[PDB]
């Protein structure tokens, strides 16, 4: 509250001390004295407080004065005609402000303000911290004067140096899945040769880790950014709907090449006879059906759903939470099971692998090799694991066992899930055709 | 607009019919795999080109293929074709479904229809117009051989299995496993390749057949040597690997027993060299001949293994030794090699 | 040898027909493809760019 | 054109040496990778000594081995093949040819005849 | 004795007397005259049509003599028959051998031959009533693969062959009307002249011969290129023609002047080239190379005035419409591209 704001912005001092032009100042900000004499502060020090002191106040004595000198700093403004008006239409957090300046400058130095203060009564906080931010008061003391009118505009007390250090990252994630994805769909579009069979599934790929970066990720950044939901009720709805089909869409795709390349290597003769452009397409949109209907349809129709009603049927509480039912069969149908079924397959690849290299070994007269055989599933797996699979898991672990789990692991974890979307390209399209027809468009 | 409207609707639909046939040839023919054939001289190049349970299969995959395109094409042509009998109605219509579905079984009901069918004087009439239309060259042998065919015991004979063939003279198309294949013998062209040799870069492998006793005779064995180098470094070949049989087994080992005629002649580096450790020689046969045979074999080896690129492998064989069949190894081999295809593309390997 | 002296004779006869004949200096036959040229380069579209409004393929 | 004339080369008594030359021209001799081919009394040509267009490859067949030497002079456009210790078995036409494509690898002459590229040769012989 | 050095000896001083009285006509040059000569500048086409019809590596195409159809031969063994226009398919003719080399379309459009590593040349006709495009008649007199082959009319039709020998056939009685000899290599194009009278053709022996369709002898041997001769085309007034080669260079020859006039290079191509053709004037000498580019140069100066992006793979073949109104170029990634 205010206390804290003034005591940042002024400090504390149990003992009399000097303010900038030389008076006597106690407290926080209060002004006991302009009176040269030294123990003339004294006196009102002790007609205030009520004691003896020596001129040295207790910490609870400060406060004291302190919401004392703040009371009377409120009356003013109100019995202002200037700063009566500005200071009614404020809410509290923004009033906060206004008072810090009547404390800083007194009302008449904030009555001097009659430009800003017409902003602050029409509700323009960026224009009006414009203003604010020309004067000889920003200019005197620019670090304060910053925070306040910062206060003004957001409205919040967030005036650390987390806030833009979260920024960053988010911009940079944001940055690279739209980039990326945006830049591999784009390239399969003007690129003849990339319209391979094969090169489609990775489009599907693409496309759900597009949507991901754009109004899924883009939309959570801000929400971490505003600490509280926005964007209303229905959209919040719209958004997490949005969020859980672009997540299955990704790790179910993901499962869908992995059997493609497990296709490939096991059973090479059926693979181009068999495999079709009909049963690959049929393959995607059966993906994104499926993803739909596990996310679109529970979701709109609260098949998901004291703090959950709450939340729930607030507008702008946007956060999750789901039924165990729904999180068993969700995470089991999103996640999991693409999980197994990769695993296998990767495994049996990785079988062939090994076996095709015996062979070799047997008509080659010529275990360093391997490696380079296990590094490129160390990393497709890996990758896959590491992002999705906390929080996958975490997800069954709030499931099972309540109050065992912090809410900050929860959003956390679906970040680094997040953030597959952006390496996908990277551990993807490194096909030779792509990566000339990517560099391509790189100028 | 006027007639020309019609016009372009019309060549809109010619397009639309050969697009679909087209699209049903893209399949079969990503589905084949071609080999070619070739060897420098008196290897017999031609015998292995020359010379059952599946078989069977094959044949009503033919029969089939045919009375499909028959009764299909029937309404298709300009003055539809109308069945004598409309009674075999239904007989037709599941035929039009049937056509173009994976690994079918033929239950007894489809015999019926089909050998009922092949009755009927209307699909006949059509059958005398094929020359219009396309349709395969076996037809009306197994269209006339259903019945026999039918029998749960049914044993085709050698005549029978003749005319399941595919093509020229020297190109052959055979199916093992499943899965087809199309070879092509170069036998039929001088001996100047660096031309001709150009026309295969697709080929998924290069049967390369040389006779393992030719290392006397003029040295014909290190012109195959040379001749596989060139195939090897070949700007347009460098993606294709060569399956190579190694032959006239007992021919070597008859030459190496003799003494007179000696590798190391011909191949002085022989004299250093020693038959590998993992060596399997075969019941009845002198390490001499064995260790001359593997010296030979690492002698085609150490140029695919010269590159060190990885994009394609040699496979080497012995054969001609005794006949037997080699067919299964040159499967085998494709099949390693495809899989290395997509392995390598991976970075798995 | 033998049957490589009536490859060395039949060559030695279509050096010998077609060393005998009527040749024009290079600069008539280089200003004759010249004049065909500059001739006929308002009949070559290739030439000049065709305006995509008269183009029969545009 | 292109033409390739093998000169040296004649009758030397077993044991002895002879030292080929070979004068090339029509084209770019430095693209090309070049090569020794010799012909047995009645039998087919037989592939020799090969060598690389940068003079780094060079190929010998098994008989040859350390008893021929093949040398390019690139800038002199012509071909040298060193024989020495010559065996009665080596007596044989020996003809320069060279591949027929510029900057490559393989080669594909040694045609019986009907190879454009390739000398008439000379003769080599090895009294008894 | 001895009989076989004379022989060598009248043929090397022939050879010398040929060398000299061509080095007499060489007064100028063809670059010294064009000199002076407005160049064509820098000006490119487009693609106004891309092709795909087929499953495998297009070998060739021809445009029929109506400037609309089109006809081209993949190693998938169809032969298509497109419209340029439309961009439409109006013929589809399953080959027997899968890989075929060559195709051409009669100046009727009524017939079409193919032929490849099956050595023979499959004439179908176009205007068959009774249903599609069925083998008319197949022609095999040859021992090597077909690599090229023209109408005359439809009736007898030349083929050139790896058999090292070009052969002019007679469709109806299905036999060899005359035989062309002499070739040291496979022979890998030929182009006919404008009146039939007299074609050339390249081959691996790199040189092209300039044969005679009725006497069948060979009147003129030219020889400029370091490799074998990959294409072959004549310049409009018949008097001179193109020959692209491995050596990467594509050469003039005039026939009056009997001797190479000007050669088409360039120190950053060092691929061999597939096909060549002219402009309806023949100011414009196009080529595709094996790089997948094709280049188009000034058949009088010698600079290249432009080039084609587009195929992945290697150009098989190029044509330019009898009317000079476009090209057309096939490749290995079985697409067939139109340009203006
Ligand atoms: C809305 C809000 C509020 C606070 C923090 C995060 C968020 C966003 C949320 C968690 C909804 N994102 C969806 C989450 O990634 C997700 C994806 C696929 C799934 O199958 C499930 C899933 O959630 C759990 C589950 O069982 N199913």
């Amino acid at each position: 509250n205010i206390f804290e704001m003034l005591r940042i912005d002024e400090g504390l001092r149990l003992k009399i001390y000097k303010d900038t032009e030389g008076y006597y100042t106690i407290g926080i900000g209060h002004l006991l004295t302009k009176s040269p004499s030294l123990n003339a502060a004294k006196s009102e020090l002790d007609k205030a407080i009520g004691r003896n002191t020596n001129g040295v106040i207790t910490k609870d004595e400060a406060e004291k004065l302190f919401n004392q000198d703040v009371d009377a700093a409120v009356r003013g403004i109100l019995r202002n005609a200037k700063l009566k008006p500005v200071y009614d239409s404020l809410d509290a957090v923004r009033r906060a402000a206004l008072i810090n300046m009547v404390f800083q400058m007194g009302e008449t130095g904030v009555a001097g303000f009659t430009n800003s203060l017409r902003m602050l009564q029409q509700k323009r906080w960026d224009e009006a911290a414009v203003n604010l931010a020309k004067s000889r008061w920003y200019n005197q003391t620019p670090n304060r004067a910053k925070r306040v009118i910062t206060t003004f505009r957001t409205g919040t007390w967030d005036a650390e140096v987390w806030v833009v250090g979260m920024g960053i990252v988010m911009s940079l994630i944001v940055l690279a899945i739209v980039f990326g994805n945006v830049l591999v769909i784009t390239a399969i579009a003007k690129f003849e040769r990339l319209q391979t069979v094969t090169n489609y599934f990775i489009t599907s790929l693409a496309c759900a880790d597009l949507v991901m970066g754009l109004a899924v990720v883009p939309f959570g950044a801000a929400h971490i950014l505003t600490k509280t939901w926005t964007f209303g009720n229905f959209w919040c709805e719209f958004w997490t709907s949005i969020d859980v089909l672009c997540v299955t869409a990704s790790i179910e795709t993901l499962c869908v090449i992995a059997v493609d390349r497990y296709f490939a290597i096991t059973s090479p003769f059926k693979y181009q006879s068999l495999l079709t452009k009909n049963k690959a397409r049929v393959i995607i949109l059966m993906v994104w059906i499926v993803s739909g209907l596990t996310s679109f349809l529970p979701i709109q129709m609260h098949w998901y759903r004291q703090e959950a009603i709450n939340c729930y049927a607030e507008e702008t509480c946007c956060d999750f939470f789901t039924n165990q039912a729904y999180a068993i069969a969700s995470s089991i149908v999103s996640f999991y099971v693409p999980l197994v079924i990769m695993v296998f397959v990767y495994s049996r690849v990785f079988q062939e692998a090994k076996r095709q290299l015996q062979k070799i070994d047997k008509s080659e007269g010529r275990c360093l090799k391997e490696h380079k055989a296990l590094k490129t599933l160390g990393i497709i797996m890996g990758t896959f694991t590491l992002c999705w699979l906390p929080f996958f898991i975490v997800n069954i672990v709030h499931v099972i066992q309540d109050n065992l789990i912090r809410k900050e692991v929860y959003i956390l974890l679906n970040w680094i899930g997040y953030v597959n979307s952006g390496f996908n390209p990277l551990i993807y399209c490194r096909s030779p055709d792509f990566r000339i027809a990517f560099q391509e468009l790189l100028c | 607009t006027e007639d020309q409207r019609n016009e372009e609707k019309a060549q809109r639909e010619a397009n639309k019919k050969i697009e679909k046939q087209l699209q049903k040839d893209k399949q079969v023919y990503r589905a084949t795999h071609r080999l070619l054939l070739l060897g420098a001289g008196e290897s017999g190049k031609s015998t292995i080109v020359k010379q059952k349970a599946t078989k069977v299969q094959d044949i009503k995959n033919n029969l089939k293929e045919a009375i499909e395109t028959i009764v299909a094409a029937m309404s298709n042509l300009v003055p539809p074709v109308e069945l004598a009998n409309p009674e075999n109605q239904f007989r037709v219509d599941y035929i039009l479904s049937v056509m173009n579905v994976p690994d079918f079984d033929f239950p007894p009901e489809f015999y019926e229809h089909a050998k009922a069918l092949w009755e009927d004087e209307g699909v006949r009439a059509c059958y005398e117009r094929s020359n219009e239309y396309q349709l395969i060259d076996c037809a009306q042998y197994f269209l006339d051989k259903i019945d026999v065919i039918k029998q749960d015991d049914y044993v085709p004979s050698d005549q029978d299995l003749l005319r399941c063939r595919v093509s020229g003279i020297f190109e052959t198309k055979f199916q093992v496993d499943k899965v087809n294949f199309h070879m092509f013998d170069v036998g039929g062209q001088r001996d100047e390749r660096r031309k001709w040799i150009q026309c295969f870069n697709d080929v998924t492998a290069i049967i390369f057949v040389v006779a393992s006793s030719s290392y006397n005779m003029t040295n014909r064995l290190q012109e195959a040597l040379n001749l596989f180098k060139s195939i090897w470094n070949n700007r347009w070949l460098r993606t294709i690997s060569v399956i190579l049989f190694l032959n006239k087994q007992d021919l070597l080992a008859e030459k190496v027993l003799a003494g007179k005629s000696k590798i190391e002649d011909y191949f002085p580096e022989f004299a250093r060299y020693t038959t590998p450790e993992d060596a399997t020689p075969e019941p009845g046969e002198d390490p001499r001949v064995t260790r001359a045979k593997y010296f030979i074999r690492d002698e085609f080896l150490r140029i695919s293994t010269a590159s060190g690129d990885g994009r394609h492998y040699c496979y080497p064989h012995f054969t001609c030794a005794v006949d037997t069949e080699n067919i299964r190894r040159v499967f085998n081999d494709c099949r390693d090699i495809i899989q290395r295809m997509h392995l390598r593309q991976y970075e798995l390997l | 040898n033998t049957a490589s002296i009536a490859q060395a004779r039949k060559l030695v006869e279509q050096l010998k027909m077609e060393a005998n004949i009527d040749r024009i200096k290079v600069s008539k036959a280089a200003a004759d493809l010249m004049a065909y040229c500059e001739a006929h380069a308002k009949e070559d579209p290739l030439l000049t760019p065709v305006p995509a409004s008269e183009n029969p393929f545009r | 054109q292109v033409q390739l004339q093998e000169s040296g080369g004649g009758l030397v008594q077993p044991g002895g040496s002879l030292r080929l030359s070979c004068a090339a021209s029509g084209f770019t001799f430095s693209n090309y990778k070049m090569n020794w081919v010799r012909q047995a009394p009645g039998k087919g040509l037989e592939w020799v000594s090969d060598i690389s267009q940068s003079g780094a490859s060079i190929s010998y067949t098994g008989s040859v081995k350390g008893r021929f030497t093949i040398s390019r002079d690139n800038a002199k456009n012509t071909l040298y093949l060193q024989m020495n210790s010559l065996k009665p078995e080596d007596t044989a036409v020996y003809y320069c040819a060279r591949c027929p494509a510029p900057f490559t690898r393989d080669c594909f002459d040694v045609t019986s005849t009907t190879y454009a590229y390739r000398g008439q040769g000379t003769q080599v012989t090895v009294s008894s | 004795q001895s009989e076989l050095d004379q022989l060598r000896q009248e043929a090397e001083q022939l050879k010398n007397q040929i060398r000299d009285a061509r080095k007499a006509c060489a007064d100028a040059t063809l670059s010294q005259i064009t000199n002076n000569i407005d160049p064509v500048g820098r000006i490119q086409m487009r693609t106004r049509r891309t092709l795909r019809g087929h499953l495998a590596k297009i070998y060739a195409m021809h445009w029929g003599t109506d400037s609309r159809l089109l006809v081209s031969a993949s190693q998938d063994g169809k032969l298509i028959i497109w419209d340029s226009y439309t961009t439409n398919k109006v013929h589809a003719i399953p080959l027997r051998s899968s890989w075929v080399m060559t195709c051409a379309y009669a100046p009727s459009g009524n017939y079409v031959a193919c032929g490849g590593l099956d050595n023979i040349c499959s004439i179908y006709n176009l205007k068959t009533r009774e249903g599609n495009v069925r083998v008319s008649r197949e022609l095999a007199g040859h021992t090597g693969y077909l690599s090229c082959c023209r109408f005359l009319d439809d009736n007898q039709i030349v083929t050139s062959s790896g058999d090292t020998t070009c052969a002019l056939w007679d469709i109806e009685t299905g036999q060899q009307t005359t035989t062309f000899t002499g070739h040291t290599g496979d022979v890998m194009s030929l182009s006919l002249a404008p009146d039939t009278r007299l074609f050339v053709s390249g081959a691996c022996d790199a040189s092209a011969k300039l044969w005679d369709v009725r006497e069948g002898m060979c009147r003129q041997t030219f020889t400029g290129h370091e490799s074998d001769i990959n294409a072959i085309c004549f310049f409009p007034n018949g008097n001179a023609f193109a020959t692209g080669s491995d050596d990467a260079t594509c050469r003039l020859f005039d026939l009056r002047a009997d001797q190479e006039l000007m050669t088409y290079s360039h120190d950053n191509i060092i691929c061999g080239i597939t096909s060549v053709s002219f402009s309806k004037s023949g100011r414009l000498l196009l080529a595709g190379y094996d790089d997948f580019n094709c280049n188009v140069w000034d058949a009088l100066k010698a600079d290249r005035a432009g080039v084609l992006a587009g195929h992945d793979n290697r150009v098989s073949c190029l044509g330019v419409t009898d009317d000079g109104m476009a090209v057309a170029t096939g490749s290995w990634d079985s697409f067939l591209k139109i340009w203006n």
